[PDB]
């Protein structure tokens, strides 16, 4: 009985470490004896060794992974894809939390409860993962986004902070409830939840004329719920305002996690299941409603926030043209522009954290930053380059596989909207480049130094952006991997 | 025709949920729409349900939703907005969400037309189900504990987030 | 004709909850309302389809959505309550200073 | 012996608890031709409606 | 799919399920699964059979 | 409660035990295991020590430290113990033991 | 069914004869402790009490104060009494004497007390005074905090009975009674009903010099009535509940012939009457919590017990497999 | 069988009507208090404890030790943050 359960030992780990960590911090925070200590710190370090003990179990574990798969099947599915989605969610939770502690300590944000949430979401995405069943998804999707909720307002003397939380709730809540009806929908046509149900049901018909229009439907309103997740234009606009208002390591931590969670969804409910080329046409739509968007918007901001809120944006509507095309390419290049769109993510949040210690609000603010410190003025500008996709940087791959795709798949206005979409991401990019390195303000704003955390963490990302076109035989092997794991 | 009359219920306490200028009087009719969803429920035959809707939806949640609202004490002129300008676009939408999705069944599930002729007595008995009837209750417990356990453990922690939140967002100790 | 007059109920409540949502653009607590009525419905879909289909799986994710709900509203009425204690007010103008 | 006088009310209280049993009992037991059944299930129902035939075809 | 029914025995389209469960999991075309499919699916909707009741009323509302 | 440990990916190495007792895994920890374990709560208890300086909480948060690195490297030593006689890791000294008791 | 009002109306119509003279007991009981005499003149050994006080009540001119709540107002008692009046649907007070023979007779129970909370709440806010709203809201938010415990405790009756049909509930107990293997838990259920009731040493709507005004302040002539009428009806069904679940519903002390001639419902009755006895002695016997004691022990105390008696007596009946 | 609801409902229409005529015959001759969301969210908690505890109370019988250990790891979770709410404050009302 026991051995059925390693199957599920890194995720008991995060949980009872979890428990461990808010009974540790109740405990020691209510204390006079102590003088009331903040805690954020200590549990946050102690939660990142917690973080990557669940890693090491994961990874070192990958068979026993899928002991007992046919007891745990009506529960959650195991497989490679899982595997390297959840090693990479660890990553990201990891950096995410070691760039926070500066502002725990500097802000003198008290609140250990934070790391908690953290964590709790960090298992909801986890479960979200391994999820195969409509059920096990919506549970682990709102546990999710409760924990979004919370830390969202986590800054509750804020009107920022306040009117995020309200924002997210609100949107969050409404979206859930569409995608909760796409559920009860399939059910009721099909008698089923399981995925693999649900795929056998489904296959050899998509719409062959008799069509279920509940099926159709309930397939409808899940990618509408998908769409708000994923941050798709048109169900967007919760992103910009929850992004700019949330404490900025909650923004960072938004960024990156849920995409690669959701994103797993995706795959493994639309790719394995079966209606077809309506939900691809989807995507498609969205995509480019997400580039053009994107682009414009971006190109308006005159906050740094911002405009990485709606780079984020068009950068995802980069991303689901791949799993529009419906090709093993398309989805070994979906899983390639996650990765690097989460590490160039993670570099540029560190740079904005560490220039959080003086505010920095606007682009403006940025002048004369080549002067000030010239090693952090190129590092920003080579994450700026990475992100306007110039060859030979990291996100170059992006901007190839959309062209390549826009050939491939057949679509010619795709690639027109590449090309300006593109040309308008560099400008706004390269603007911030010219902020650091061009212009002469009369007064300038002088930046503390950042912390090692964020220093190393920059400088590992830094090489990363620069040189991994050298060597990218691993990334392209283990995402050729992982697609091919969805359907064997 | 009974359907009919607790539809008819729902659909105006609901509009009243909706329209009603007072947010406390808001509350008070979402408790009529509930008590409605229970008899429905009733009418399933589903009684642990229908009971757990008023533990839980009156008994818990619209209490909580009463207590905030009563304590806001909300003017009129904070929330109010005249409704004639939005007929239309609620025509278009309630009209295209009327066309599609109250029929959405009907081409797979054709009602059976009640004809002029005696039906009741092709219902077929089986006695061998009826010796060890189970309730609602017990069928539903024989499933959350032992093979879909693991989302009751999740929806816990759910629920463990729930109280986290309400401490971080609004605790001031005195 | 059952199973399609107890479809038609929930899915009256569902219109209602979006209708709620459309007609309130000043009053974001009967947005929330409006949010739990279109779960409500969601709820009775599942318990109804359950029924209908002789199958268990709709009565479990039912209770679980039930548990979803009350945590919704919980952290949902926290952070009403919250933005009133730092506006003073639950007008809609002054929870519009995030934009562009 | 004074204190019997607060046993009336309590009396009475005791004798309307009775009534609010018998009488129901009584007339659903004049109704129905036996007392009711503690625990009628699908089976005692489905015995009923085909006992109805059972004696009335008879 | 499932199997457990609302009344704690096995659900009413369970049976129907696993043959076409059992057929798929060989046939690699799916076409060739078509007739329990439509069998499974007439189990939960009952589509078919009410059609054709309905047809029989339509004729003798026609002929009256 | 039915149960089936039945893997997925078939075990690549002999399979001395298919479901080892809890008693008999822990039993089985080697050398290797021993040092995983007692790596793990050291990092563990060094991160909860120097952690717990700034808040003055040391000595609790080594204690606090300490139990997540117990429960964390008794799960991991436990995982490569039944992995190992159950054929998903190489375990040369398990099929030695098991040739000749 | 034609016959059905009429169980209904021989349910109903005694009831409010027994609430009548609960109150007249409750006043008399009073008087005894304090070397008195009780109401002794209206009627003899005043036993018209009752009448004359109801009589009054109807013959008194309704006030309905200038409120924007015209219809809420006059609404909330109206439905803390229907509340109070349709628990009895499913309550046995013999062998086949009930009018609902509810599979699902506990929860639907757990449900009419969720529900009581709405009038309470609902006549403070709607009577326009401060005070009532105050006093409304520490009322709802202490009855809230007990239903905790009331429930918890219904599920240590639960597991060992293993159904929620009363009657089955009251035949569980033929070996034994309840009351006697969870005797604090029967405690612990008499001081959550006596909290749950708003009663003594719990009665704050009672602590009007206490400067803490009730929530029916406002109330005048049948509004009032109905609110005291729920109050006292809740009484006698919490002292049924405690019956029912503990000592064994109608059933005889002793499974013996002797014990057996009596009736069931005389054996409930006499229950029934020892738990109103011990409501009224309660009340002459101690001072009030202040509000805030007795939430903290709803939560500190009541909360944390019938939690311990649900692991205990589940782990208990599982271990030596001794379930129903 | 749902058969036994009937009698309540009449029983609830009697119970209106008698409440009609006791009510209707004598017509003939700005301060937020955060505890209280508190303790309704509190109540909400442990209303849903109830309500999960019912269906493995009659079910104990069929589920054995599994049922009753999945039982116990969902109480202990609850049982955490009650412990939280605890040494928060948010069970003292002074
Ligand atoms: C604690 C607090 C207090 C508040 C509260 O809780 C909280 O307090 C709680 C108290 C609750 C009430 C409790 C109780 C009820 C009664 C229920 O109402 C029963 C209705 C059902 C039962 O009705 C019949 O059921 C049997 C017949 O079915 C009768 O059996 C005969 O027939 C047997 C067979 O020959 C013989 O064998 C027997 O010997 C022979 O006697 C039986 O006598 C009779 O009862 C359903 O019936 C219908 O359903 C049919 C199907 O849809 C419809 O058929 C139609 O459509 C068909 C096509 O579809 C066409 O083919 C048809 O031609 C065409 O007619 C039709 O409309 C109608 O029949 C309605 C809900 C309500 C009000 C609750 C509301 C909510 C509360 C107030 C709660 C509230 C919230
Ligand atoms: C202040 C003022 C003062 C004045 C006042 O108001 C207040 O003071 C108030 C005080 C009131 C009295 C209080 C009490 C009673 C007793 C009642 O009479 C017994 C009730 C009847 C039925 O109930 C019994 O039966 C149940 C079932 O067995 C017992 O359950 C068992 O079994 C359960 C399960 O195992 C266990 O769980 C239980 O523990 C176990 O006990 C239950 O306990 C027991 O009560 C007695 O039944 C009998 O009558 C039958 C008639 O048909 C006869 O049947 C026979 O004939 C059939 C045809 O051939 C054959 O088919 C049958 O085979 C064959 O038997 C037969 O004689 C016999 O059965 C008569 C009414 C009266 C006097 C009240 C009058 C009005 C007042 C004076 C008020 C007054 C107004
Ligand atoms: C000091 O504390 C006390 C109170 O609270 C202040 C009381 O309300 C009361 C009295 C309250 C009552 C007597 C209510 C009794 C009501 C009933 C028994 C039901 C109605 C009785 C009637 C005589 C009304 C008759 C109405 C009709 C339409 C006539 C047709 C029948 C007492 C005795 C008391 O001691
Ligand atoms: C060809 C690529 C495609 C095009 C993209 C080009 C992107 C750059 C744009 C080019 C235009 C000109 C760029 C000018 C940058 C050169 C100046 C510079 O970066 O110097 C840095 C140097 O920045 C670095 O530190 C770079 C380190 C990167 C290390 C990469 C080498 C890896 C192996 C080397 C091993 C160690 C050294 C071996 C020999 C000792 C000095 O930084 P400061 O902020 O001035 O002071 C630093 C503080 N302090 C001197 C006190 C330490
Ligand atoms: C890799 C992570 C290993 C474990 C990390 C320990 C978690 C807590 C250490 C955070 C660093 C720290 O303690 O900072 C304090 C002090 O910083 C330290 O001294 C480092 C503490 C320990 C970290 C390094 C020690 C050895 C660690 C080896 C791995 C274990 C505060 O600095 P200050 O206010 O005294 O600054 C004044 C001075 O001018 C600074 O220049
Ligand atoms: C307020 C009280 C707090 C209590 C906290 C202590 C207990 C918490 C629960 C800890 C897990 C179980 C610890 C008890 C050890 C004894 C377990 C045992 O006796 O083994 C039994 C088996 O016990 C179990 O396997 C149940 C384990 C409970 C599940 C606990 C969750 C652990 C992790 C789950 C991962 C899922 C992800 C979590 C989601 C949040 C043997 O039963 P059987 O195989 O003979 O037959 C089965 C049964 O009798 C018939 O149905
Ligand atoms: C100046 C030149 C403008 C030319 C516009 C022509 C648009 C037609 C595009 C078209 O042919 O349809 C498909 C895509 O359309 C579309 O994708 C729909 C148009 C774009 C959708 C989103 C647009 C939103 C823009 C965002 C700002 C709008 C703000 C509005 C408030 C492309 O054919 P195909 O590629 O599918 O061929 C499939 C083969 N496999
Ligand atoms: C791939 C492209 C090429 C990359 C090349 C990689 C080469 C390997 C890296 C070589 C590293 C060289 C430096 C090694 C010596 C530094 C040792 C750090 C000593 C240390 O204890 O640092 C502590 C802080 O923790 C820290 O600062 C460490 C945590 C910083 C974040 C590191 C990552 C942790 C989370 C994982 C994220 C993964 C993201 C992937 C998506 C305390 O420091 P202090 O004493 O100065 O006091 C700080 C005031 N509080
Ligand atoms: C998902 C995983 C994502 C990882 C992305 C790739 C790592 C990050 C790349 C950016 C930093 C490394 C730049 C590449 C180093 C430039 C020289 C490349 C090279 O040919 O050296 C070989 C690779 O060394 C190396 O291994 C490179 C240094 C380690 C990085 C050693 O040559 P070799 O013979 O040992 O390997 C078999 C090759 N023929
Ligand atoms: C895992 C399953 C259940 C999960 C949930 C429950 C987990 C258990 C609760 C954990 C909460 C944290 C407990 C913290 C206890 C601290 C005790 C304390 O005050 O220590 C101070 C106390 C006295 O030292 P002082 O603070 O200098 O006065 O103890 C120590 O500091 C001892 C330090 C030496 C310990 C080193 C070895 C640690 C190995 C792991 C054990
Ligand atoms: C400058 O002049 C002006 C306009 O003109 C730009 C205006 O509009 C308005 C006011 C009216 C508006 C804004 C209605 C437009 C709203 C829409 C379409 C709702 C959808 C929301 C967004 C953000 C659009 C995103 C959707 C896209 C891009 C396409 C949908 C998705 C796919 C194709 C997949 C005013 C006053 C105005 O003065």
């Amino acid at each position: 009985m026991f051995n059925l359960f390693l199957a599920v030992f890194p995720e008991i780990f995060i949980i009872n470490a979890t428990f461990i960590l808010l009974i540790h911090g109740v405990v020691f925070s209510t204390s006079k004896k102590y003088d009331y200590p903040p805690l954020a710190s200590n549990v946050g370090w102690l939660g990142l060794l917690s973080v990557l003990i669940t890693l090491l179990l994961l990874a070192a574990g990958a068979p026993l992974l899928t002991i007992a798969h046919l007891f745990w099947n009506n529960l959650f599915r195991r497989d490679n894809f899982t595997y390297f989605c959840q090693i990479f969610l660890l990553l990201s939770t990891a950096g995410t939390i070691s760039m926070c502690f500066d502002f725990f300590d500097q802000e003198r944000f008290d609140a250990f409860e934070f790391i908690v949430l953290i964590l709790l979401s960090t298992c909801g995405m986890l479960f979200m993962i391994s999820a195969y069943d409509l059920i096990a998804m919506y549970l682990a999707i709102e546990l999710q986004s409760l924990c979004f909720y919370v830390i969202a307002a986590s800054k509750r003397k804020s009107e920022f902070s306040t009117e995020a939380g309200l924002k997210y709730l609100i949107l969050g809540a409404f979206s859930s409830g569409i995608l909760l009806f796409g559920c009860s929908m399939i059910y009721g046509s099909t008698g089923a939840t399981h995925f693999d149900q649900l795929a056998k049901i489904l296959t050899g018909y998509e719409i062959t004329g008799a069509r279920s229009s509940g099926i159709f439907m309930g397939i409808l309103f899940i990618a509408v719920g998908f769409l708000f997740k994923i941050t798709a234009v048109p169900f967007h606009m919760w992103a910009p305002d929850i992004y700019e208002g949330s404490p900025t390591p909650v923004t960072a931590f938004l960024s990156i996690a849920p995409k690669i969670s959701i994103f797993a969804n995706i795959l493994r409910v639309f790719i394995y299941g079966s209606y077809g080329a309506t939900l691809q046409q989807i995507f498609f739509f969205c995509s480019i409603a997400s580039m053009i968007l994107g682009a414009l918007a971006a190109m308006a901001q005159t906050k740094v926030k911002r405009l990485l809120a709606y780079s984020s944006i068009g950068h995802v509507g980069y991303i689901c043209i791949g799993f529009s095309c419906g090709t093993i390419e398309g989805i070994q290049s979906l899983l390639i522009g996650i990765f690097i769109y989460a590490l160039m993510t993670m570099d540029a949040f560190a740079i904005v954290l560490a220039l959080r210690q003086t505010r920095v609000k606007y682009i403006a603010d940025l002048g004369a930053l080549a002067k000030t410190n010239p090693i952090l003025a190129i590092t920003f500008s080579i994450t700026m380059f990475s992100y306007a996709g110039i060859p030979p940087l990291a996100g170059f791959c992006s901007k190839f596989y959309l062209f390549f795709a826009a050939l491939g798949c057949g679509a010619y206005f795709l690639a027109l909207v590449g090309v300006v979409t593109s040309v308008i991401g560099c400008f706004y990019y390269i603007r911030l480049v010219k902020r650091m390195f061009f212009d002469t303000p009369r007064t300038w704003i002088l930046y503390e130094p950042m912390d090692r955390n964020k220093s190393l963490l920059l400088a590992m990302t830094s090489f990363f952006i620069t040189l991994f076109l050298l060597y990218p035989s691993p990334l392209f092997s283990v995402t050729h991997q992982m697609a091919l794991s969805l359907y064997l | 025709m009974i359907l009919s009359v607790l539809s008819s219920l729902a659909l105006v306490s609901g509009l009243m949920v909706v329209r009603a200028k007072n947010p406390v009087h808001s509350v008070l009719f979402f408790i009529l729409v509930f008590c409605d969803t229970s008899g429905l429920l009733l009418l399933l035959g589903l009684d642990f349900f229908a009971m757990i809707f008023l533990v839980v939806y009156i008994g818990a949640i619209a209490v909580l939703f009463l207590f905030v609202v009563m304590m806001f004490h909300i003017q009129i002129a904070e929330i109010h907005e005249e409704v004639l300008r939005y007929l239309p676009v609620s025509g278009i939408i309630g009209l295209i969400f009327w066309w599609e999705m109250f029929f959405i069944l009907d081409n797979e599930s054709i009602p059976l037309l009640p004809t002029q002729r005696n039906t009741t007595s092709l219902r077929y008995t089986v006695y061998a189900g009826k010796v060890r009837s189970w309730t609602n209750l017990e069928t539903l417990g024989n499933l959350l504990y032992t093979y879909y356990f693991v989302w009751f453990l999740v929806s816990s922690l759910i629920l463990l987030v729930a109280m986290i939140g309400a401490i971080v967002l609004t605790m001031h100790r005195t | 004709m059952d199973l399609i007059k107890y479809f038609t109920f929930s899915m009256i409540i569902f219109i209602l909850g979006i209708w709620g949502i459309l007609l309130n653009r000043r009053n974001i607590l009967i947005m929330l309302m409006s949010i739990e009525l279109m779960l409500l419905a969601v709820n009775l879909n599942f318990l109804v389809f359950s029924v209908s289909l002789d199958d268990m799986m709709g009565q479990v994710f039912a209770l679980l959505v039930l548990t979803v709900a009350a945590a919704e509203s919980a952290i949902g009425l926290a952070i009403f309550v919250i933005t009133f204690r730092v506006r003073g007010t639950i007008a809609v103008e002054f929870i519009n200073s995030i934009q562009g | 012996l004074v204190w019997l006088e607060a046993m009336l009310p309590l009396g009475i209280i005791g004798g309307m608890l009775c009534i609010m049993g018998n009488s129901q009992y009584y007339i659903h037991k004049a109704y129905h031709g036996r007392p009711k059944h503690i625990g009628h299930d699908e089976w005692d129902v489905a015995m009923e409606r085909r006992d109805k035939k059972v004696v009335e075809k008879a | 799919a499932s199997g457990w029914g609302i009344t704690g025995n096995k659900g009413r389209c369970y049976d129907f399920w696993m043959d076409f469960s059992e057929c798929m999991s060989h046939c690699r075309e799916p076409k060739d699964c078509t007739l329990l499919r439509e069998d499974y699916l007439e189990c939960l909707h009952h589509s078919k059979e009410f059609q054709r009741r309905n047809r029989i009323y339509k004729e003798e509302q026609r002929k009256l | 409660m039915n149960t089936d440990i039945t893997a997925l990916e078939k075990a690549q190495y002999p399979v001395v035990d298919r479901n080892p007792a809890f008693t008999k895994v822990v039993g089985n920890f080697s050398t290797l295991d021993y040092l995983r374990f007692s790596t793990i709560t050291g990092i563990s208890v060094t991160v909860g020590y120097l952690s717990g300086i700034k808040p003055g909480i040391k000595g609790p948060s080594m204690v606090t430290g300490g139990l997540i690195g117990l429960m964390g490297g008794f799960m991991y030593a436990y995982q490569n113990s039944a992995g190992r006689l159950m054929g998903f890791f190489p375990n040369d000294g398990e099929v030695a033991s098991y040739q000749k008791r | 069914y034609i016959a059905v009002p009429a169980e209904i109306l021989g349910i109903i119509l005694p009831l409010l004869l027994g609430v009548a003279f609960l109150v007249l007991a409750e006043r008399k009981v009073m008087a005894f402790v304090q070397r008195r005499k009780g109401p002794d003149v209206v009627g003899s050994f005043g036993l018209l009490q009752p009448l004359a006080d109801g009589l009054k009540l109807i013959l008194k001119e309704p006030i309905s104060p200038s409120s924007a709540n015209f219809f809420l107002f006059r609404m909330a008692p109206v439905a803390t009494f229907m509340l109070s009046l349709v628990a009895w649907a499913v309550v046995p007070f013999d062998y086949g004497m009930v009018l609902s023979d509810l599979n699902i007779g506990l929860l639907y129970l757990f449900a009419i007390s969720s529900l009581g909370v709405y009038g309470i709440i609902i006549a403070g806010r709607s009577s326009n005074s401060k005070y009532a709203f105050l006093g409304a809201l520490r009322s709802a938010a202490q009855m809230v905090s007990y239903e905790v415990s009331i429930g918890l405790i219904l599920i240590t009756v639960l597991i060992c009975v293993g159904s929620c049909n009363l009657s089955e509930i009251v035949m569980a107990q033929k070996q034994i009674w309840f009351g006697i293997p969870l005797f604090p838990v029967l405690v612990m259920f008499f001081i959550s009903c006596l909290a749950e009731t708003n009663r003594a040493p719990f009665d704050l709507p009672e602590a009007e010099a206490e400067l803490v005004a009730g929530y029916n302040v406002e109330y005048s002539s049948m509004g009032f009535a109905l609110f005291f009428l729920g109050e006292y009806a809740n009484m006698i069904l919490m002292s049924g509940l405690c019956t029912l679940f503990f000592l064994g519903g109608w059933l005889p002390i002793l499974d013996l012939p002797i014990f057996k001639k009596i009736p069931g419902s005389i054996w409930f009755s006499i229950k029934v009457l020892f738990f109103l006895f011990l409501y009224i002695w309660v009340r002459a016997a101690f001072p009030r919590y202040r509000y805030d004691q007795l939430m903290g022990l709803g939560w500190k105390v009541f909360l944390p017990l019938s939690l311990a008696w649900v692991v205990s007596v589940s782990g208990l009946l599982v271990t030596f497999q001794w379930l129903p | 069988m749902m058969l036994e609801f009937a009698p309540i409902f009449i029983y609830l229409v009697i119970s209106l009507l008698v409440s009609l005529i006791l009510l209707g015959v004598p017509f003939l001759f700005s301060r937020f208090d955060i505890r209280f969301y508190l303790v309704s969210i509190l109540f909400l908690i442990f209303d849903l404890e109830v309500t999960f505890f019912f269906p493995w109370a009659v079910s104990l019988n069929k589920i054995d030790l599994f049922g009753f250990w999945s039982m116990m790891a969902f109480l202990f979770i609850l049982t955490i943050g009650f412990l939280y709410e605890w040494k928060r404050g948010a069970l003292d009302w002074e």
